């Protein structure tokens, strides 16, 4: 089982070998920078319907990274930067090659004599194009592979948005009931005042405790605590931070981003077209072995068989499918130029969810503080009601 | 005179106006994309520019784009400033080139530098020059800073009425003063026919004199 | 013997040679010494492909601080050229893990004298930057250095300042408050009259629109926009459209002159009045200094002062007091 | 926001026609002027010749 | 629960009034803008030509 990997990021054909397969973590890291052309510090790959890999599991402990269940990848610079997904196709020498040859093959004119080197001519081209029809097979694939990242992508857009809508919506919904709990905190804060006076009154086993809870917790620091804690406690400072919390979620929540099209609708049409693809190099692959068998029939034509312009016609027949073959090229060469297409068009979904993200970060920062702050409330109002009570 | 060895000193110049014309205005380059006319010359009574000036030993550079401080020449490209090159006394002082070139908007969409050239950091014969260079402009092209540099700044009619100014002031003439109002008068002559001469690009570059001798110090490489 | 040599020879070497007077060499021995981190990485692969990753690491590690220490280096303008020509991913060694944590406190120390506005236009470039993968939730960090950052030299600095505003609205991760305040701040400064920093601003307008994007762009900015937009007539997402519809940005050669006197905080009062005095009640001229900002002003006034300045002006105006103390202070040395 | 984009692109349309009809006025503007002075320094030399 | 559907939805009515139709009306102005600018356009470069 050698591992089988999807940029996500890219939902592109970039897989791993078995080498890795039982590597450290970073291992796979470490085969994307350097097999694939995804450098570490800026990437990223996560667990579909699942938790984003950590330093230590292995793949299986999220069952994945499978020719139809692998991991998918993420270039944090990717959409970091603009980088509509780059589709510099490796040379395409092999693309070249069959274009000259196509050219070739129709200005190629009748044989007559030459059906030899045209059979071979055209059981090359044949072979070609039925790798080539495996490669573009391999491409829509991939394609399904870029819906599979998609779908990982809002998989961890679900879970990172989950994490985040724990977070906030609690300290939010606790504030809530914390109204009322506000008018306790503020007749808290009257007996607060009170209890400085108390402490101004009574300056300084049980006791030897809560004094020892004193020493850290400073008179000027706990009346700074109290005040700032109300300030920013400025109701409006959730109820704003309120409208900005579900601000960052809807950040988060584009819907149309994610029923772009109906994605299978269009790779439905996509795996008719690999379909009908494959159904011509197998046409052709059919018309070199009747070529072959029209070779044995012009080798035993000598005495049965004396009908004339057979070769003119095998010649003929032979620039005609490679004409039409050619044609499905044009094709392939298209959806080549669609990967990048589709690559740019998600990669602005992508962006969107990242920067709801970048900012939902930001609300995440202000969302451990009000956790911090909704404890320094509770956790303050009873021992700070305990050591207020002097 | 002097070895460039000890001193080793950080570049630094003043800043002079460039006498070509911004009449390379990309008429039909205009006429293609609407960027352009966001140029600041484009838009403005004269044409100020983000300037960049580099050295480079032969082609290699030893600097980095040295761009001067915001300034005026929208209205007018009068350039009364200084500059201080990244590029120190000894370091690639062999076959150092001057280039340089000042970003100015090709258009809204083109905002950058496209005038360039390159010429020696000392002379033909190696003595370096702490005063003004005037260039010969490469517009629409930036500098190059190869030994066989492609826009040439620094090193005929012009080139005759220059050297014998040259050698005249240099006090090598003789006590018929005459000559030497006659001398200007026709020298002014020839700058009107080099003047009325037309299609071309030029630059006043002014090499600041150096306060080690206080002058424009010709310095050579060892 | 190579796999071996590789960490332990290439770094003995890179160091010992490292201490070197030269800045231009200490900034090539920088981008090589990322070179060579590059080389051991690759090293250190190769041997995992042929013959445990703790060993990758500790390297790592080594790295980030490598990158560090090299940002220790006093000739703080040649660590800015070194970091703005390589990019290097800006070493790629810690981020936002440590990125952020050392990088956010080694660029603070370069908040000293600003003699090189320029180099502090590459700060801001630098910094945004670092926002690539160091600034999720320290972007605010930025927002601070985002003011002070305000408080550069440089109006060249200034447009270097609007090119890494876009790139942050990129970046991103503090906006919404700071988008607001540039978008308020920006409305002003429309009309700001830097070819350079004019440009700059409708390209970081245009990048801006892209990222908060939305009807957030209408409601935010079109009402700070309005401040510049002769006519509702651009491309948001470009430009030189933008800056089309918006009004031709005023000589700032005037204000400068304005700005080359002293006393103007004052004579500012005087022309928030007088701006009053266009949206207001304010009919009369109080006993200012009477000499040079009455002088100043009837200049201005007969100049062709028209209605839509005196608001961007007293702007741009607090900003000039800014730049105007700074000046000042900097006419210490 | 789509018909902010679509009269975005229309509107920059019309302003960049008028733009380019202002930078070619500024060009033909120069030339004028090189013309002139080219012109007197022609009248110039051919008095003296 | 309320008050969050609220924090987002204050804020996307506040736009949406900022979403003036001025642009709106702006849009007719292309229709005359166009044609007549085609046309300045030419004869402004017929002129730079001649």
């Amino acid at each position: 089982m050698k591992l089988y990997v999807f940029l996500v990021n890219t939902g592109t054909t970039l897989t791993f070998d078995t080498e890795l397969t039982v590597q450290t973590v970073a291992d796979l890291k470490h085969a994307i920078q350097s097999k694939y052309k995804i450098a570490i510090q800026h990437q990223v790959l996560v667990v579909n319907g699942g938790e984003c890999m950590a330093a230590d599991r292995r793949v299986c402990t999220y069952s994945a990274g499978t020719d139809t269940n692998p991991i998918f990848l993420f270039n944090k610079e990717m959409i970091l930067c603009d980088r509509p997904p780059a589709i510099p196709k490796t040379t395409f020498s092999t693309e070249n090659d069959m274009e000259i040859k196509v050219e070739e093959s129709l200005m190629m004119p009748a044989v007559f004599h030459t059906v030899a080197s045209r059979t071979q001519l055209a059981l090359e081209m044949y072979e070609v194009a039925k790798k080539l029809c495996s490669f573009c097979e391999g491409l829509v694939h991939d394609e399904h592979l870029q819906h599979q990242g998609w779908a990982a992508i809002m998989a961890n857009l679900e879970d990172c948005s989950n994490s985040y809508q724990k977070l906030l919506f609690k300290f939010e919904s606790i504030y809530s009931n914390y109204l009322q709990s506000i008018e306790d905190i503020k007749l808290k804060l009257t007996h607060l005042g009170t209890a400085v006076s108390v402490m101004a009154k009574i300056p300084l086993s049980l006791l030897d405790w809560i004094n020892v809870q004193d020493r850290p917790n400073d008179v000027e620091s706990l009346v700074r605590k109290c005040f700032d804690s109300m300030s920013r406690l400025d109701p409006r400072i959730i109820r704003p931070f309120i409208a900005e919390c579900r601000q960052t979620i809807a950040k988060l929540d584009n819907q149309n981003m994610k029923a772009i099209k109906g994605l299978e609708d269009r790779l439905y049409a996509l795996d008719q077209m690999i379909a009908s693809c494959g159904r011509l190099v197998n046409e052709q692959k059919e018309l070199a072995q009747g070529f072959l068998a029209n070779q044995k029939r012009a080798e035993n034509l000598k005495d049965a068989s004396v009908l004339p312009d057979l070769c003119l016609s095998h010649a003929n027949q032979l620039m005609i499918m490679l004409q039409n073959h050619r044609k499905l090229l044009d094709i392939k060469q298209k959806c080549t130029t669609a990967k990048q297409e589709l690559a740019n068009n998600l990669h602005v979904r992508l962006k969107w969810c990242c920067f709801v993200m970048l900012h939902a970060d930001q609300d995440g920062e202000k969302l451990q503080a009000l956790l911090r702050l909704v404890i320094e409330l509770l956790e303050r109002v009873k021992i700070v009601e305990a050591l207020s009570t002097v | 005179y002097i070895y460039s060895c000890d001193l080793d000193i950080n570049v630094q110049l003043k800043i002079g106006s460039l006498e070509g014309k911004r009449e390379q205005k990309s008429y039909k380059a205009v006429l293609e994309d609407p960027m352009l006319k966001f140029s600041g010359l484009y838009q403005e009574t004269c044409s100020d520019l983000y300037v960049t000036c580099q050295v480079f030993a032969e082609g290699k550079p030893l600097a980095l784009p040295v761009r001067t401080s915001y300034k005026a020449f929208s209205t007018r490209w009068n350039w009364n400033e200084w500059l201080k090159l990244p590029v120190k006394y000894p370091d690639l002082p062999r076959n150092a080139q001057v280039a340089l070139t000042i970003w100015d908007v090709y258009g809204p969409g083109k905002a950058v530098p496209v005038g360039g050239t390159t010429v020696s950091l000392f002379g033909k014969y190696g003595m370096f020059r702490q005063g003004m260079h005037d260039l010969k402009v490469w517009p629409n092209v930036e500098a190059d800073g190869s030994e066989p540099t492609k826009t040439p700044g620094r090193t005929d009619q012009m080139s005759r009425l220059a050297k014998l100014t040259k050698a005249h002031r240099q006090g090598h003439m003789v006590k018929v003063d005459w000559l030497d109002r006659l001398t200007f008068r026709e020298i002014e002559m020839i700058n009107e026919s080099e003047k009325r001469s037309s299609n071309f690009m030029y630059l006043m570059v002014e090499f600041r004199c150096v306060k080690c001798d206080d002058k424009e110090y010709g310095i050579v490489y060892y | 013997n190579d796999i071996n040599i590789y960490p332990e020879y290439i770094l003995p070497g890179i160091a010992h040679l490292a201490q070197d007077d030269a800045t231009i060499v200490r900034l090539a021995y920088a981008e090589n010494i990322a070179l060579l981190a590059e080389t051991a990485l690759r090293f250190l692969e190769l041997v995992q492909l042929k013959n445990y990753d703790t060993e990758l690491q500790a390297l790592h590690e080594m790295v980030q601080q490598k990158v560090v220490t090299l940002l220790s280096d006093p000739e703080n303008i040649v660590k800015q050229t070194l970091m703005e020509n390589g990019i290097t991913r800006l070493c790629v060694f810690f981020g936002r893990q440590k990125a952020n944590d050392v990088l956010l406190s080694h660029m603070i120390t370069f908040l000293n004298d600003k003699n090189d506005w320029h180099l502090r236009g590459a700060f801001f470039d630098s910094i945004v930057g670092v926002a690539a993968y160091v600034g999720w939730q320290s972007s605010s960090i930025l927002k601070p250095l985002l003011q002070q950052g305000l408080s550069d030299a440089e109006e060249f600095v200034i447009v270097k300042a609007l090119y890494a505003l876009t790139c942050m609205c990129q970046l991103g991760l503090l906006q919404k408050p700071h988008v607001y305040e540039f978008a308020s701040d920006i409305a002003p400064f429309l009309c700001h009259p830097n070819l350079w920093i004019r440009y700059g601003a409708v390209g970081f307008i245009t990048v801006v629109a892209r990222q908060i994007s939305t009807a957030d762009v209408y409601c935010k900015l079109m009402p700070y926009l309005d401040p510049y937009i002769t006519q509702p007539i651009i491309q948001i997402e470009r430009k030189l459209v933008l800056l089309s519809v918006l009004k031709e940005p005023v000589s700032r050669s005037i204000f400068d002159y304005a700005l080359r006197s002293k006393d103007i905080t004052s004579l500012f009062r005087h022309l928030h009045m007088r701006q009053k005095k266009r949206n207001g009640s304010l009919p009369d001229c109080p006993p200012p200094e009477d000499p040079a900002i009455a002088q100043l002003l009837k200049k201005l006034l007969s100049q062709g002062m028209t209605e839509e300045e005196e608001d961007k002006l007293l702007a741009l105006k607090d900003f000039m007091m800014k730049s105007n103390k700074a000046k000042a202070n900097i006419v210490d040395q | 926001m789509e018909g902010k984009w679509i009269t975005d692109q229309l509107r920059w349309k019309i302003m960049s026609c008028k733009m380019r009809i202002e930078q070619l006025k500024q060009t033909i503007c120069k030339g004028n002027e090189e013309m002139e002075k080219n012109s007197e320094g022609l009248l110039k030399t051919k008095e003296k010749n | 629960q309320l008050n969050v559907t609220e924090n987002e939805c204050q804020n996307y009515k506040r736009c949406l009034e900022i979403l003036e139709q001025m642009n709106e009306d702006d849009s007719e102005q292309l229709q005359m803008e166009l044609k007549e600018l085609a046309l300045e356009e030419e004869r402004l470069i017929q002129e730079l030509e001649d």
